[PDB]
RNA sequence: UUGCCGUUGCUAUGGC
């Protein structure tokens, strides 16, 4: 067991990154570590994606404890660069969060990814 | 015909707050309190058989 | 066996549809249409041109004259060239400057001629999407395209404009906005020997223009992510690739129809295929194209794939999995923050977070036997496609280009059996769309020219 | 998921309707039929005239619940476990049980009528 | 600014003619503007403006494109010979009215 | 379309109340039309289940039905089984219409704002301006629902109210 | 007896057996692409009609090919249009949902009777089926 | 050979 433990393999990683890109287009993604912990303590979050290769790792390992407290799925993508590119911004991000919405046109996709990463976790 | 069903559904989902207790979306800001009262005598839970 | 029964019943079905070689084999409608074919005109643009320049193993590779002319522009982004039937080249940067070069002095480095630098002066005084008719670029010029006849260069970027500059003076003759808020252009390609431009805009849209008439022909829709690259030849077909939908489409633009080609490599079946006796996996995002001829093309992916596709097969014909290597893993003095090397090594998880270089530039020489791939591995790769057109293979490398290769294209010289080319490649220290790129390992913002011979 | 009782089974066999196939072409959905232990106790207590009905209720396609009470009053058991939970269709032909079930709200009621099953308080049948 | 595209250009020597299909492109304009289209066609091909003709115009839904049928002649006299009289009334010079009785 | 069996029971009335209010429908005929053809769809899929495995009808019409249901978009890509066609229902069908989709994509503030945007022609999927609200967008036309370029909520010239107010304030 | 020239037996029928489930499976397992339109270009009356079905866009492509091929507009011929356009659009809004026709699932027509289960290669001998396999 | 700056060559490199 490493610190960044529940890492996803390549198929789950690309499923995660595709729904991250679609939520970023639909304004349902809060990107960055402290925005992610803000939306996590506010409770509007469906799952959090941490990238398992940033330059420290505890910098985002603070978030699994918060997700565990509030029972939110969390998953580790192995590329901060690809995560930022999926988020649609011109920088690497290390953590992102899918906020809850019921007037959301990708709710089935988000729920399927939640089920996959929760059976992983 | 469309605005009538817009305004009899708004009436219906305002009546639904009376019969059930509707999940409004969770805690908005700081937890202020129950804002309406706490009854220590009433138990609104379904007993079995 | 249900799929066996499906295949069997489909075979019986096709046999029955046939039901509902002799010495005489002539069909009246076919020969009548062939009489109309003998009657018609314009066997010029619509050549279904196959690969007629078979010269991959012929020319030299290992001793190219490689000059990396460094320029003082932050993050060069595109390269456009020109040959008539003196040669000029064009570069453009993230510093909002277009720069004209002369390149025809073949044995030496290119020569700067003229700047054209937009800036904060060109921000429109409206913030209103159809009075975007200014005369310069105020944000992030992403692509240049020279005319096949050479009257104009046409450029555009994240300011959702197409500015068409004259060649002889680098002056903006005409401005055409893309009339909506997300309408950033990402790739431009003229169809060859023409005046028709194909721009690929991030509205999942492809706009087409006639430049010498200052008119827009046709807007054509249908990708699912941003159309990251475009490619065209002398035919009125076009080939675009959207980024994350992992499909490449090709467009009959007069018919406004398309052929889609999805990817579809899975590490489950691929690791089983290796398990019959290994760090290779699925696909991120198809990124770059170049139409090699009018029956085949090649795609550069996000997991370092280079794939070769035909016009007659949905799934790709040939793959090449790792084309520029896998990236150097982040150091133990920059992963963890513990004290001991054992825990800082445990925070690498072995091989699980090694990510491959992604091919950020691909150029097929038109109708030829050889294409060039480039990323930030430092070394361009040259590949030739086999003469049966079902595979390609690495010839050699061009290792004098330190940085990301934001553009590759070649410039021809020499006659039908003796040839020499200079491969231009725009080199930056930052990807042409966003930043995202750490470990800048000795990169410089320059033009890597190579002179290849024979 | 549909709770069966004894007169629904008897009327199914008297009208020659299969249980799971009659349920499926009534609702146009996939059904899970449930025999409570009190309905099974009632079918067994019906005697050796109803052997056909008992060993058609003994069917692996018909799943079965485990009621935890004294006595075998299936109408009480069905009414209690449906007004507790509201995730059940009640298939019945008793007039009294039909009136109880259609007086408690949100509970769809299925019944043998004619030569196939009918459903009433389920508002999405077509 | 209107835009022009010829496709499938064949030659009819029996009718001394060259014929083709005409994709006419007018983004943010109403329609084909047929006389201006004959001008644009007569200048993209050779001169013969009273020998170029278009007849079959169908605009697709939402505007922009329209497919027409273009036929261009040499020799305006033999164009007058070979074209029909209603199209000559529409575009060129001929005008003979029918006798209105019964 | 066709009317239901018992059209006036209170569960059906509260059903239609929730459906018309949650999806901005004008009358009962929207629900009844889309439910009539859904009834045909899963009445067919019931027969495809009542025949056996390796039946030619079941194999070919089953994968045909689930593939064109996935391409309409009411069925996701991974559930390629034929019992999910039975689990399908009416709001899975009228979440696919253009009014619902315009509101969910966020070009409008409610389903009624979406209905008036569609009927005032500010919405175009792909190339063509769609102008009826009950359109049933597909899984490939799901991402090209945007504002029409002929409309002031796109980038076009502003309408008559805005330009008349600008002219009168210029006077 | 004697021969008699039968165009109904050397005419290309190919439509008694053209079933949409088999054709859809062939389009799935075809391994060559399918010429689909740019996505807005195939809806018809701003959505007042359907999208258009695959048979309708095939027929439209045939009509425009014949159209350009011999330079003639088709017409508003009353009997054929009052049959075909009105009956076609009414069964289109009946059975075509979102560009996909679901009319076939509501139609009794046996697949294996006409379109499968080969009649010429019926192999009514043990030896003929043995030679057809090997 | 450039936005600066260093080695420079009497041309190539490397730090922002
Ligand atoms: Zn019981």
């Amino acid at each position: 067991n490493p610190k960044a433990f529940p890492l996803a393999d390549a198929a789950l990683t690309q499923q995660i990154l595709d729904v991250v890109q679609q939520a970023a287009n639909l304004r349902q993604l809060k990107k960055g570590a402290n925005e992610a912990t803000k939306t996590l303590n506010r409770g509007i979050s469906e799952f959090i994606i941490m990238a398992a290769d940033c330059e420290p790792i505890e910098i985002l390992l603070h978030l699994p404890l918060l997700c565990e407290d509030k029972n939110v799925p969390y998953v580790f993508v192995p590329s901060r660069v690809a995560l930022g590119r999926a988020c649609g911004v011109s920088r690497p991000v290390i953590a992102a969060s899918i906020t809850t919405n019921d007037a959301s046109a990708i709710k089935t996709q988000i729920y399927a990814v939640k089920d996959k990463i929760e059976t992983l976790l | 015909s469309r605005v009538k069903k817009r305004k009899k559904y708004q009436k219906a989902q305002k009546k639904l707050k009376s019969v059930r207790a509707v999940y409004s979306g969770g805690q908005s800001g700081v937890y202020e309190g129950e804002k309406t009262g706490i009854k220590k005598g009433l138990t609104r839970s379904v007993k079995f058989k | 066996n249900p799929a066996d029964k499906r295949r069997r019943l489909a075979k019986q079905y096709l046999e029955n549809l046939k039901s509902e070689d002799e010495y005489n084999n002539f069909d009246a409608g076919d020969l009548d249409k062939d009489i109309i074919a003998s009657r018609l005109k314009e066997d010029v643009a619509e050549q279904q041109g196959r690969v007629f320049r078979y010269f991959g193993d012929k020319l030299l590779i290992s001793e190219a004259k490689q000059s990396f002319t460094r320029v003082g522009e932050n993050n060069l982004t595109c390269i456009s060239c020109f040959q008539p039937v003196r040669l000029f080249a064009y570069t453009v940067s993230k510093d909002l400057q277009l720069t004209k070069y002369d390149i025809t002095d073949f044995s030496k480095r290119p020569k700067k001629l003229k700047y054209a630098k937009g800036g904060a002066k060109y921000i429109p005084t409206s913030k209103h999407e159809y009075e975007n008719t200014t005369e310069g670029h105020y944000d992030e010029i992403l692509t240049v395209a020279a005319s096949p006849d050479g009257k104009y260069v046409v450029t555009g970027g994240r300011d959702r404009k197409l500015i068409v500059w004259s060649t002889e003076s680098l002056s903006p003759v005409k401005v055409i906005p893309t009339k909506d808020r997300r309408g950033e252009v990402l790739s431009l390609a003229f169809r060859k020997n023409s005046d028709q431009l194909y721009a690929s805009c991030a509205d999942f849209k492809i706009r087409t223009y006639s430049i010498n008439q200052f008119s827009q022909l046709e807007i054509l829709y249908g990708h699912h992510d941003i159309v990251e690259d475009i490619s065209a030849l002398a035919m009125e077909r076009c080939v675009t690739v959207g980024a994350r939908d992992r499909t490449a489409m090709l467009w009959k633009i007069p018919d406004e129809t398309r052929l889609t080609f999805r990817g579809g490599d899975e590490p489950q079946k691929l690791l089983r295929r290796w398990m019959k006796e290994p760090l290779f996996f699925c696909e991120g995002s198809i990124d770059v194209v170049s139409m090699v001829d009018d029956f085949h093309f090649i795609t550069g992916s996000d997991n370092g794939n280079i794939c070769l596709w035909s016009l007659a097969k949905k799934k790709p014909i040939f793959t090449e999995r790792i084309a520029h290597g896998i990236l150097p893993e982040p150091s133990f003095n920059d992963i963890s923050g513990e004290t001991d090397e054992e825990l800082r090594k445990r925070q690498l998880q072995g091989k699980k977070l090694l990510q491959p270089f992604w091919i950020t530039s691909l150029y097929a020489i038109p109708y030829s036997n050889v294409f060039i791939s480039g990323s930030w591995s430092g070394s361009l790769k040259v590949w030739k496609i086999s003469d049966n057109l079902r595979s390609f293979e690495l010839l050699g490398e061009l290792s004098g280009a330190k940085g990301v290769v934001t553009k590759i294209q070649v410039v021809e010289s020499g006659k039908h059996g003796k040839e020499k080319f200079r491969i231009l490649a725009s080199i930056a220290k930052e990807h042409r769309l966003g930043r995202w790129i750490a470990n800048v390992s000795g990169a410089r913002n320059g033009i890597y020219s190579a002179v290849i011979d024979q | 998921q549909v709770l069966i009782d004894t007169n629904f089974i008897n009327f199914s066999i008297q009208k020659k309707v299969d249980i799971v196939r009659g349920m499926m072409d009534c609702l146009l959905a996939k059904c899970n039929p449930l025999i409570t232990d009190c309905v099974m106790a009632e079918l067994e207590k019906l005697g050796p005239k109803y052997r056909i009905a008992l060993k058609l209720a003994r069917d692996p396609r018909i799943k079965r619940l485990s009621c935890s009470h004294k006595g075998t009053y299936a109408d009480d058991c069905l009414v209690h476990r449906v007004l507790q939970h509201k995730c059940y269709i009640v298939a019945t032909n008793d007039a009294g049980l039909k009136q109880r079930i259609r007086k408690i709200p949100g509970i769809p009621l299925m019944s043998v009528g004619g030569h196939a099953y009918v459903i009433e308080k389920l508002p999405d049948v077509f | 600014a209107v835009t022009i595209r010829t496709r499938k250009v064949i030659s009819n020597p029996l009718l001394a003619r060259k014929q083709f299909v005409v994709d006419v492109l007018h983004p943010n304009r109403a329609n084909v503007s047929k006389d201006e289209l004959r001008e644009k066609l007569a200048e993209v091909y050779k001169a013969e403006k009273d020998a170029v003709s278009v007849f079959g115009f169908r605009t697709q839904f939402g505007g922009g494109k329209s497919v027409g049928f273009g036929l261009v002649y040499n020799s305006v006299a033999e164009a007058k010979k070979f074209e029909p009289t209603y199209r000559l009334v529409r575009y060129g010079l001929a005008e003979k009215v029918e006798k209105a009785s019964r | 379309y066709s009317t239901p069996k018992r059209p006036y029971e209170s569960s059906r009335l509260d059903a239609e109340l929730k459906l018309a209010g949650e999806f901005g429908l004008k009358n009962k005929k929207e629900i009844y039309r889309i439910s009539f053809q859904l009834s045909k769809i899963r009445r067919a899929a019931r027969d495809l289940l009542t025949r056996d495995e390796k039946d030619p009808k079941r194999l070919f019409e089953g994968n045909a039905l689930i593939r064109r249901l996935v391409r309409v978009g009411v069925l996701s890509e991974d559930k390629k089984k034929l019992d999910y066609v039975l689990a399908l229902k009416v709001e899975d069908f009228l979440e696919r219409r253009l009014q619902t989709q315009v509101y969910k994509l966020g070009l409008a503030k409610s389903v009624h704002h979406a209905r008036v945007l569609i009927t005032q022609r500010h919405i175009a999927v792909g190339k063509q301006i769609v102008n009826i609200p009950s359109f049933m967008v597909r899984l490939d036309s799901e991402k090209h629902i945007d504002f029409a370029p002929t409309s002031p909520f796109g980038g076009a010239r502003p309408g008559r109210v805005a330009r008349r107010n600008a002219a009168r304030k210029a006077e | 007896f004697e021969d008699r020239f039968d165009a109904r037996e050397h005419k290309d029928r190919s439509n008694k057996s053209r079933m949409q489930a088999m054709e859809e499976y062939i389009r799935e397992s075809s391994d060559q692409p399918d010429w689909s339109a740019s996505i807005g270009a195939d809806i018809v009356n701003h959505g007042r009609g359907g999208i258009k079905s695959l048979r309708d866009t095939e027929k439209e492509r045939r009509v425009t090919s014949f159209e350009e091929d011999n330079f003639t507009r088709l017409n508003i011929t009353n009997k054929a249009e009052k049959r075909k356009q009105k009956q076609r659009e009414r069964n289109a809004r009946m059975n075509v949902i979102g560009g996909e026709d679901f009319g076939i699932f509501s139609s009794k027509r046996k697949l294996e009777d006409s379109t499968s289960r080969r009649g010429a290669k019926k192999t009514r001998s043990a030896w003929d089926r043995a030679q057809r396999r090997l």
